[PDB]
């Protein structure tokens, strides 16, 4: 019970890369297995990343359909972790009617880098002891205390403004910006009389604040330079975060902008944390996008950029001519190459016992060595897939393992590609535009 | 000085609010409380009964329909010289089936 | 009575308890095989464990692969969201293609939130306050209290509220005689009007004399409502505040659809997994159909490659009836049923089949029920005749106006006569493409 809105998905089962100390990959581990070259590769791809001294570098992985390119992105972006950026698209999203390509690849670019602003601030954190305002031009008085201390403050007219709004009042506990006067309320430490009636929210109370009242903090935020780009791209900016109208923002904010955190870099304020750009399926991409990409690259500011692509020689798309991997090779000469093999069968049957766990599934070794073979004859995809199926197949007939039977059962109703194609080949009057 | 708030927690540990008004006068003008009349008096046309129907005209007493007007205002001409004869003892047949009888339509 | 549509008659996969397929059951009849499948596809549904499996419906035209997907949305009820989608509804002037997409991939994702809460309401008698003097100190006159006397049908009762009310209290100009609204947790009154004793032959006001409420003084009001996550999308991109001017510059310049960021779906996705860990919303993962799948671009199969493979996607029912057709978006490329065999092995392919004469007659019989249509034996058999020759869908558009003419003739079923004069009245696709031969 209680479905989170994150369910299982094709790569759930991945969270990590399973690699060694000294990057050596491990046979199975993390949900991943097989592949040892290509994570290795990955493993020294995230070292690069983790330093962050080389900016724009490129890596491509290929290799043939179904033989996790994809997992191991989804396994750099979670053994990297969340606090380093690592945006993700697909080829065909930059093809957008607000903005033109090279802008969409610019925003998809700037997302990817992170600044961590760094600042002081001063707070007065208290529980309220006691509150009078003589309304009748206000004045009032007002009583914090710690565990430690307690103190009485005399109040101005625009605090006693920003209390009554945000109506605070005795056994509260609340934290008050020492520069502008903001209250934030943390909770209660007192219950409300039980003389009044109506009032009578149960709620749930927090401990009093410790040591001085008046402290000073240091607190980071961390934002992309997209959203510094938005957000002084005019004015009431921020909304297109949200909305998305951040229709070709001008190169001169840009400039501003960058010259603006280098300063605050070496003036302590601000760390640069570069990320990563994902794109899969890249091939989609125009001769325009990829010489755009060759240029960006070169910048400073530029993020660490990963390429996935199944093709052959094959056309680049807004051209008559073909290369490999659908690129052209002004591009393919900047970047690295890593290269996906085939599975074999123990690695196969190592991959479907994974998704099992992940799905919740007990099966027999008949029928993990059936699914196993099905896999290597039709596709890993379409193995793991009939999972799912054979399990409420099972389910069905109130039984407690998947069979060989169930498997068989689902193999009959659902069908490959392989299959189908055949059978459409005979049906081959019947259907349409052939 | 109405003094719009005063918490102090003392007693179990509580809080509470002591609104002090001074001044006197100040209180009533914020709590002048109230006595309203529940209902109505529920009205009832003079002529033929029902329910009272758009006002009273621009002189009198509230009716039900046009006809029950018409009669009103033939009425009324009987009474501005301040005597004279019943001027509503069943005056111009002002719904008189009794299942219980009728008092004259001289309510004003 | 309600219209009459082309999938009325059907009403679900009429399967067996055991999940075998009736031969004739729900309004379907026959696809006994793929009518299991969806049994076991509506079984993954129904589980919510899963994200982005996806389902292909493939078979000549006529098959009724559009009425499985819209049987299985009967099978799951109106709890479940079903969207359907057309190929070509992706290429909008206003937005992208990939955004229609992943705008119709949350559509499907739903979301009931139950909030609760508890209030008092009721005409209002008293605004009665307390005294005691002093707040132990120097002093004028101190209230400590103030009474507030609700009834409304049930009875009446008295609350001794806190001081801290009355601010507001005047602040919404309450009176004796009028009905409020106070709600418990934050105390926050609302005047809603005065009682109806004070009308009924009063009128003339705006505010409305609202009646007097019915039940108790006290209520605790439990509310379930419906929603998607496209609708949380879109609710939260706009600034709705009508406080600003831009809002209501807004009412003048068109507001187009805009492309929605990943950002605001990651935010929302992290309230609702806060509302869903404390209790106030319950998931409710939905189903996706795209008919006409084969009129995408293959940029939008790509894309698809990526927002299958989500955790957070929907289940997805696609349907095409192409055979071994070029991708749209490429050159020359051919592809199983107009699809890229890069998507096609992401997806479970149920195969339909072209019907018996018996079959097509038993749906031209069910069709004839559901129109209201009396049809004699020999008419329906000669209409299954015509329909093995032409096509059921040709077959089964011949009832209502062959009822039609039976209806101008004075009789009250069809006979063979009838269907025979709509036959040539009117012409299927093919026999026309032979008379085009004639009037080239």
């Amino acid at each position: 019970d209680v479905t989170r809105i994150e369910r299982i998905g094709a790569h759930s089962h991945i969270r990590g890369l399973g690699l060694d100390d000294a990057l050596e990959p491990r046979q199975a581990s993390q949900g991943m297995v097989g592949q040892l070259a290509a994570r290795r590769a990955a493993g020294v791809v995230l070292e690069m990343i983790r330093e962050g001294k080389i900016a724009g570098r490129a890596v491509l992985i290929a290799g043939q359909p179904g033989t996790g390119k994809t997992a191991i992105a989804m396994g750099m972006a979670q053994a990297l972790g969340p606090d380093t950026p690592f945006t993700a698209i697909a080829g065909s999203e930059i093809f957008s009617l607000e903005m033109s390509k090279t802008e969409a690849l610019t925003q998809a670019f700037r997302r990817s880098i992170g600044v961590r602003i760094k600042e002081e601030t001063e707070i007065i954190e208290g529980e309220v002891v006691e509150i009078q305002i003589d309304r009748p031009s206000k004045v009032g008085k007002l009583t914090l205390k710690t565990t430690e201390m307690e103190t009485i403050y005399d109040l101005g007219t625009k605090m006693i403004e920003s209390l009554t709004k945000d109506k605070v009042q005795a056994g509260d506990v609340i934290t008050i910006d020492k520069a502008t006067g903001k209250i934030s309320k943390l909770g209660r430490s007192f219950t409300r009389a039980r003389d009044y009636d109506a009032m009578g929210s149960q709620t749930k109370f927090v401990q009093c604040p410790d040591g001085e009242l008046q402290k000073r903090k240091e607190v980071v935020h961390t934002v992309s330079l997209h959203e510094i780009d938005v957000i002084n791209s005019r004015t009431q900016g921020f909304l297109a975060l949200f909305s998305g109208d951040t229709g070709e923002i001008k190169s001169e904010v840009r400039e501003q902008i960058n010259a603006k955190v280098a300063e605050w870099r070496e003036e302590g304020k601000a760390e640069i944390i570069p990320g990563v750009l994902f794109i899969d399926e890249v091939h989609m991409l125009d001769i325009e996008s990829f010489s755009f990409l060759n240029r960006a690259l070169e910048s400073d500011m530029a993020p660490v950029l990963i390429m996935a692509t199944n093709r052959g020689i094959t056309r680049i798309r807004g051209t008559s001519y073909q290369s490999p991997h659908g690129i052209p090779i002004d591009l393919l000469d900047r970047l690295l190459i890593v290269s996906t093999t085939p599975y074999s069968e123990k690695d196969t049957k190592q991959i479907l016992r994974i998704r099992c766990e992940e799905e919740d599934v007990e099966m027999s070794e008949d029928a993990y060595t059936v699914l196993t073979r099905i896999g290597l004859e039709t596709s890993l995809r379409y193995a793991i897939q009939l999972i799912t199926a054979a399990s409420l197949v099972c389910r069905k007939r109130k039984g407690t393992e998947v069979q060989v039977d169930d498997i068989k059962r689902v193999y009959s109703l659902f069908l490959d590609e392989s299959r189908s194609t055949q059978y459409m080949k005979e049906y081959q009057d019947a259907f349409l535009f052939n | 000085p109405i003094i719009t708030y005063h918490s102090v927690t003392v007693p179990a540990r509580c809080s509470r609010t002591f609104i002090t008004f001074s001044d006197d006068a100040t209180f009533e003008e914020w709590f002048p409380q109230g006595r309203p009349p529940k209902v109505p008096v529920r009205e009832v046309c003079p002529v033929t009964h029902r329910p009272a129907l758009y006002r009273d005209p621009v002189t009198d007493i509230p009716y039900a329909t046009a006809r029950a007007f018409k009669i009103i205002r033939e009425a009324y001409k009987k009474y501005i010289t301040a005597h004279g004869l019943p001027p509503t003892a069943s005056a111009l047949g002002p719904g008189p089936p009794p299942p219980e009888p009728l008092p004259g339509s001289g309510p004003r | 009575t309600q219209r009459i549509a082309s999938h009325s008659h059907v009403k679900g996969l009429g399967l067996d308890e055991s999940g075998l397929a009736k031969q004739a059951a729900s309004g379907l009849v026959g696809q006994e095989n793929a009518r299991e499948a969806c049994g076991v596809i509506v079984e993954l549904i129904k589980s919510k464990k899963m994200a982005g499996r996806a389902v292909l419906l493939a078979g000549p035209p006529g098959t009724g692969k559009t009425a499985l997907a819209l049987a299985i949305a009967q099978e799951l009820g109106s709890k479940v969201p079903f969207c359907p989608m057309v190929g070509s509804e992706v290429y909008s002037t206003e937005i992208k293609k990939t955004e229609v997409l992943m705008e119709n991939f949350r559509r499907a994702i739903g979301l009931r939130i139950k909030e609760t809460k508890e209030v008092y309401e009721g005409e209002v008698t008293e605004l009665t306050p307390c005294e005691t003097e002093n707040p132990m100190g120097g002093y004028g006159k101190t209230i400590s209290h103030v009474i507030i006397g609700l009834k409304t049908a049930k009875g009446t009762k008295q609350l001794k509220l806190d001081p801290s009310i009355f601010e507001s209290l005047q602040k919404e100009r309450v009176e004796a005689g009028d009905v409020i609204y106070i709600e418990a947790n934050s105390g926050a009154v609302k005047r809603q009007g005065r009682c109806d004793t004070y009308a009924t032959e009063f009128d003339l006001e705006a505010e409305e004399y609202v009646p007097l409420p019915k039940g108790d003084v006290h209520k605790k009001k439990e509310i379930i409502q419906d929603v998607t996550l496209h609708d949380l999308d879109v609710a939260n991109a706009r600034p709705q505040g009508g406080q600003d001017i831009l809002s209501m510059m807004g009412q003048l310049m068109k507001p187009k659809k805009t492309e929605i960021t990943d950002k605001l779906r990651g935010e929302i996705n992290k309230v609702v997994n806060k509302y869903i860990d404390q209790g106030i919303a319950e998931l409710v993962p939905g189903v996706l159909f795209v008919d006409e799948v084969h009129m995408l671009d293959i940029e939008c199969f790509t894309y698809l490659h990526r927002a299958l493979e989500s955790s957070i996607a929907p289940i997805v029912i696609f349907a095409s009836n192409r055979g071994n057709c070029v991708i749209r978006g490429t050159e020359d490329i051919t592809s199983p049923h107009g699809i890229p065999l890069d998507l096609l092995d992401r997806v479970m392919i149920i195969r339909t089949m072209l019907y018996t004469p018996q079959e097509m007659k038993q749906i031209i019989k069910i069709r004839a029920q559901t129109e209201g249509i009396n049809i004699s034996e020999e008419a329906l058999n000669h209409l299954g005749e015509i329909g093995t020759k032409t096509t059921l869908r040709y077959s089964v558009q011949l009832l209502t106006p062959a009822n039609l003419l039976a209806k101008i003739n004075g009789k009250d079923s069809i006979e063979k006569e009838h269907v025979e004069e709509i036959s040539e009245l009117f012409y299927d696709a093919k026999s026309s493409a032979k008379i085009l031969a004639d009037q080239q």
